[PDB]
């Protein structure tokens, strides 16, 4: 009865991979910042 | 030099760059080090990467060592093995940095980016500050910053103040001595200017812009009061209307109601106002008060 | 100890009080060089034989000290000239005042 | 010699070199060795190497030894033999560094590796400082750098500061005396020289280059206070326009409100700022409030 | 005498040597030796070695015995059987080195090998140090190097201080009195001779070379500041711009911004400095403010 | 007894304690010279009639 296919209670991935970040743009400044929310 | 004094060229600028260091060579006037774990901590960090462990259980009690923020700006076009100067700035219970050496620091941006190392000795002056000096040439830049100058054919200078009637009248300087159509003015601030497509011929082409002298117009009336240091300065364009001052302990010299004339340039303005015979810190009130009722035509700012 | 003129004078009465800003003084308030800067988390101070000011703390099974409380030696001590209030400054005679760990 | 004390060589730059060691010989005003473990520790670590084996259970109680931060300047071209000054700073607790001598001392680098070897005889001032010295010829080099130069046939000047107008001045003076297209400037701060290929032509290019002078051009009107100083420098290019500026405790000698002239060169800003007979503590604050109000037609920077 | 006092040889090199000894002889002036338990283990393992074996459970108090350092410089070309002096430095607790005489001692070098053996009779000054003495001719050389001198074709004579124009002015020294291709230069730091093959000969070559005289050309404008000994010098390449100083309790001798002179000479400069009427003290600050600003023509660096 | 700077003196005490390193001591904290390290293990200390 342990042995029946069971669906987690959190289901899905477990983990996130850090999405890489965007390219600095060319302007003469060391702050860039991501597009903004 | 007018327009090199008044704008800016877009994309040369300078950003900010901040480090953690120690100061050695103080004379007992460094950190307690029983308050400052981090000074103890980074100290047994640099002995730990020259190549002695102190043991993790001992008590250390400095005396000549310091923690210290290192603080510098990037300047534009920076190539690596260049030299700037650093403020350096103590940061917990340290007496004085009066003859101190600033050990080997790193200069990060704000993308947390080493972009200079700093190390130097200090420089403080000696009613002086005693916790922050100043190290000219005290930090070598590392890493340079790729920028678009030299490409494009449109360079925007960047006014520092805004006005209309300045934007113009840089469009209309730039669009004497080079050309008909070379400068177009896009906002109250901005003058996008046409150069060359290249490198070297947009740097003559803004060394020619730069030196130029147009002529300033009037700008705006305002009276800067700063409270805080107990100061008032009023720039020419401020005017003044006919109308009555009073304020505590201040009489005509004879009642304590004083008529002050209108004026139009500002020599009457100065007269009519030392006529009522006001300290400064009464003058700021007396000029709130004036531009509350409609007497001063200006614009009052307090900084 | 250091007068507020910023010479220094000698004394012998041992009671010193740590003020608002750690830095034992003399009753006058005067501070008492070399220094001794004792933290807010002291449970107990202790003066050694040696001079050794260590202070023990909460969760730290080890005393942590603070400094060297340095003796000043004379060859002459009748030459001090006495100031007034508790304090003895070098005259021409009682000259090199001689600063040392107390023992040796 | 204009073209030297402006710019600098593309590859040819100075690094920092930071080592740790010991003073010895001290009148005992070295350190306590109770609160500063690394002392006897390093100690221990010397005679050990040296054939000596100390009992790890024993108390060393030193007064003749410190423990110091020995810092450098790898200088550029440094060949292997060649000899460098160096600073001597204490880390802890230590009275004077007044006659010691610095014992065996590896300089490394950034990448943690030996590029100098310090010894030497430290010399201290005798209001000085105690706790840090100096050692002339301190230092031996030990490592060599690899680098490009000789190789291409472009070498970037590097201007101090950067100007479009200097470094257009200084490509037109290279191509005056040198050829045709023998130098094009790049950005604000670089002009690119074209050189010969080979490794002693380009030295005698450079040579040429570097003695050359150039007609510097006004550059930029800026009052620079250092408040933690109490100074206030002004460069020639500041100007002043016609405002009325008030302080505490200071009136025309006749209120409180002064009329400040307007003023095109230096001396015309000099005299009207005397004119109101402010101590430079009070200038400061004047100056901050009319380059906040427009009068002052320059660039405040507070270093 | 010029090019031996600007150039040094390749391969002709000081090198530093380092070892432990004891001054005994000492009237009560040595270590407490219960606080320097190396002083009596190491004057245990002497006797030892000379034939007494004190016993391991005793207490020995010694005041006439002290432990120290010895460091010596390994001179070019040594050969074993020469002499060199050696400074000697207490290492713990020791009251002073008066008349003490240094016992045997092997000076090691960086490879922990034997290169010099030392022992003699110390000489203090007698304000003076007394933990510190020199012993002239105090160590005899007992190894010698091996060198690559007289192989090859090429000599580098490198410069101690790096310029372009005094590198290519030594070559062109160097090839106007030793024929045509007998010098070439590779970098800022180095110029390489050709000599002849064979180890007299290159000799009697470094001989001819180094007394030559070479005209020293224009070396850069700096202001050396060192704040810990309070002295400034200027070299006289320092110019100066027109700009008005203000610094605390500094008047005209009437108001508090003083204005100094553009200068071109070093006379000019150090004349338009002293109107100011500052101390070196406040001298410092001025300049440092100056060379923010941009007055200061120089190289301002703190040493 | 071996005072802290290094010189011998001489007490009728006979009440001794050990130091956190083993060790005989006075109640000050002198060490009693000739020096006895005593060991953790240690279920009896024995001071016989013959100093042993």
């Amino acid at each position: 009865c342990a042995w029946i296919p069971a669906k987690p209670l959190v289901q899905g991935a477990t983990t996130a991979q850090p999405i890489p970040g965007p390219v600095p743009v060319a302007n003469g400044s060391i702050f860039q910042s991501a597009q903004p929310i | 030099e007018r327009i090199r004094d008044l704008t800016s060229v877009q994309g040369v600028r300078e950003n900010s760059l901040i480090g953690y260091g120690l100061v050695v060579g103080l004379d007992g006037t460094g950190d307690q080090t029983t308050q400052t774990p981090f000074t103890t901590q980074t100290l047994n960090n640099m002995l730990s990467q020259l190549g002695i462990t102190v043991p993790t259980g001992t008590n250390m009690q400095l005396k000549n060592v310091a923690a210290v923020m290192v603080t510098a700006s990037y300047p534009p076009f920076a190539r690596q093995g260049q030299t700037i100067d650093v403020v350096v700035s103590s940061m917990g219970n340290a007496k004085s940095l009066r003859g101190g050496t600033l050990l080997m620091t790193p200069l990060k941006g704000v993308d947390s980016q080493v972009y200079a190392l700093a190390q130097g000795n200090i420089l403080v002056g000696g009613v002086n500050q005693l916790n922050g000096g100043r190290i000219t040439n005290g930090a070598i830049i590392e890493r340079e910053l790729p920028t678009q100058f030299g490409a494009g054919n449109t360079i925007n200078l960047q006014l520092n103040d805004e006005d209309f009637t300045m934007a113009q009248q840089i469009t209309d300087a730039i669009n004497r001595a080079r050309g008909y159509g070379s400068a177009t003015a896009l906002d109250a601030r901005t003058v996008q200017v046409r150069v060359p497509s290249g490198n070297s011929s947009q740097v003559r082409f803004l060394a020619d812009i730069q030196n130029m002298e147009v002529n300033v117009t009037p700008q705006d009336a305002k009276v800067v009061i700063n409270s805080r240091t107990g100061s008032v300065v009023m720039n020419r364009e401020v005017t003044l209307d006919s109308c009555a001052v009073a304020q505590g302990n201040l009489s005509v010299t004879g009642g304590s109601l004083q008529s002050v004339r209108s004026s139009a340039n500002l020599n009457s303005v100065v007269r009519a106002l030392n006529a009522l015979g006001a300290t400064p810190m009464d003058l700021m009130s007396i000029l709130q008060s004036m531009q509350s009722a409609g007497c001063l035509r200006a614009k009052l700012e307090i900084i | 100890v250091m007068l507020p003129d910023g010479t220094s004078a000698y004394t012998r009465d041992g009671s010193f009080q740590v003020d608002q800003n750690g830095q034992l003084v003399t009753a006058g308030g005067f501070q008492v060089q070399p220094a001794i800067t004792i933290p807010a988390n002291a449970l107990s101070i202790t003066i050694g034989r040696d001079g050794v000011v260590s202070v023990t703390q909460q969760g730290q099974a080890a005393p942590v000290q603070v400094g060297q409380l340095n003796l000043t030696t004379f060859m002459n001590d009748t030459g001090l000239e006495s100031i007034g209030e508790n304090l003895y400054i070098e005259t021409q005679s009682s000259g090199a005042p001689n600063e040392s760990t107390p023992g040796l």
